[PDB]
């Protein structure tokens, strides 16, 4: 009996089998329909037909907003990618913190009533990443495509009053790169063109250690410029956009948001915790998720948090090389433990209690 | 975003503690643990918590992860027991082993009512408290194989 682990990101599904060291299926959480107004395609096959499709994401900011399309994504994950019968596999799902309760209620209802899973659990993403790093105490910065969360955890328990959430993550960074590249003279507008910009972002962007100095360097010579080959073979050149894009994480005003940047939300979250544990949080800032992959981000976080924290405080940023998959890996580990599986919701329990049981069993 | 009607509204509750205490009753390794002053040691072996024989306590494989429960009498009462729980992560331990050691450290804490104070002990970074448990440490090359299946 093998449990399935499915980390439903806003941007990417990561799915596989508990006990594996990596997810076996990773694909875009998208449903595509004809751009000129089977009838629809999912994941990689929608990506395959991007030329004729408009792409839609059923999760926005970590919350499922199109349940019909989400069901298509889950069905695709089970039957087309993993090629399993879901009624044969206990299933671990994931969720970001601070979501409305109805989200996991409906996740539970669909898993049992539609997919007939024998048992399931919904785990908090950042907690899985902390365990994947081999820790019980630390503060996770989990930044994916939809949400950026700060989750302080002490001796294995998340501190809910200090959990913080920001609806600025990778999708917003892609959109900002599309906008500033359009201002350079390279028009990227369509949902298809967005995916090209996302690739540019992942391949060429980085976080500058000193933003103002980097802007001055970019204006003085071409030493920071990079070429990028388009599908049609045309070669474009990108310059300060490489680091202006992720600078938005530190300066949300780049996209018109008045919010604190990720260094400040991290500091503010630590400051909501009891004074005597802040020391352990400052020394164990764990980065998780694709939007924490920018070169330079750990060093910049170290610099910025040092400026906010007491001068005597030891600051450490932990950047696992595998952190695009830390959530999934933590799930694979926990789902391999019989005592963790003891806490899962069984079909019989769901039949007796309904969706409300998820809040009484999943922590 | 606020807590009240959200998926973290049940965190930090008595209900959470009750559910996790019940789960910890299903691990055979904790039966009889922490009942007298001393040091008890387990090693993670392919996700399982495996006791280390008393004669080998203080020797640690660099490729492995361990849980070390130190039971002692607190200053407040010479007849009662208190606990430090250390998890020791070898320089070459794999991610499944360290993650299981961390999760099972929380579980043992749960089993003992929250009383244990947790200490993460990475090889080369062991606390003075951990060093003091072995008045020394012996580090051994090797260790047991990962419980992970490697996805090519
Ligand atoms: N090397 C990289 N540099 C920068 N961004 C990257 C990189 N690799 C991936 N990303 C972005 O990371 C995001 C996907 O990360 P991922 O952690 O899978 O998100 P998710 O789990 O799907 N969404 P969420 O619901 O917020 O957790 C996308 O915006 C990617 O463009
Ligand atoms: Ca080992
Ligand atoms: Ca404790
Ligand atoms: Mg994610």
């Amino acid at each position: 009996t093998t449990a399935l682990v499915c980390d439903n990101g806003s941007g990417l599904v990561k799915a596989g089998f508990a006990g594996d060291d990596a997810p076996r299926a990773v694909f875009p959480s998208i449903v595509g329909r004809p751009r000129h107004q089977k009838d629809s395609y999912v994941g990689d096959e929608a990506q395959s037909k991007r030329g004729i499709l408009t792409l839609k994401y059923p999760i926005e900011h970590g919350i499922i907003t199109n349940w019909d399309d989400m069901e298509k994504i889950w069905h695709h994950t089970f039957y087309n990618e993993l090629r399993v019968a879901p009624e044969e596999h206990p299933t671990l799902l994931t969720e970001g913190p601070l979501n409305p309760k109805a989200n996991r209620e409906k996740m539970t209802q669909i898993m049992f009533e539609t997919f007939n899973v024998p048992a399931m659990y919904v785990a908090i993403q950042a907690v899985l990443s902390l365990y994947a790093s081999g820790r019980t105490t630390g503060i996770v910065l989990d930044s994916g495509d939809g949400v950026t969360h700060n989750v302080p955890i002490y001796e294995g328990y998340a501190l809910p009053h200090a959990i913080m959430r920001l609806d600025l993550a990778g999708r917003d960074l892609t959109d900002y790169l599309m906008k500033i590249l359009t201002e350079r003279g390279y028009s990227f507008v369509t949902t298809a063109e967005r995916e090209i910009v996302r690739d540019i972002k992942e391949k060429l962007c980085y976080v500058a250690l000193d933003f103002e100095n980097e802007m001055a360097t970019a204006a003085s010579s071409s030493s920071l410029e990079k070429s990028y080959e388009l599908p049609d073979g045309q070669v474009i050149t990108i310059g300060n956009e490489r680091f202006r894009c992720p600078e938005t994480l530190f300066q949300p005003s780049f996209i018109g948001m008045e919010s604190a940047g990720i260094h400040e939300t991290t500091y503010n979250s630590i400051m909501k915790c009891d004074i005597d544990i802040r020391k352990d949080l400052y020394a164990n800032n764990v980065l998780s998720g694709g939007t924490t992959m920018y070169p330079g981000i750990a060093d910049r976080m170290q610099k910025e948090i040092t400026a906010l924290a007491p001068s005597t405080m030891k600051i450490k940023i932990i950047a696992p090389p595998e952190r695009k998959y830390s959530v999934w890996i933590g799930g694979s580990i926990l789902a391999s433990l019989s005592t963790f599986q003891q806490m899962w919701i069984s079909k019989q329990e769901y039949d007796e209690a309904g969706p409300s049981i998820v809040h009484r069993k999943c922590f | 975003y606020n807590i009240a009607d959200s998926n973290i509204a049940n965190l930090g509750t008595e209900l959470e503690k009750k559910v996790k205490l019940e789960a910890s009753q299903h691990e055979d390794a904790w039966k009889g643990a922490g009942k007298q002053v001393g040091v008890e040691i387990w090693r993670i072996q392919q996700f399982k918590v495996v006791p280390v024989p008393k004669k080998h306590h203080g020797s640690f494989y660099t490729g492995d992860s361990y849980i070390v429960l130190s039971t002692y009498h607190p200053k407040t009462n010479p007849d009662k027991l208190a606990y430090d729980v250390h998890f020791w992560l070898g320089a070459f331990t794999t991610q499944d082993e360290a993650g299981t050691a961390a999760y099972k450290t929380v579980e043992l804490d749960d089993y003992l009512g929250g009383l244990p104070v947790q200490y993460r002990e990475v090889q080369g970074y062991e606390s003075e408290r951990f060093l003091s448990l072995f008045p020394g440490l012996r580090i051994l090359d090797g260790g047991v194989e990962t419980g992970f299946h490697h996805v090519e």
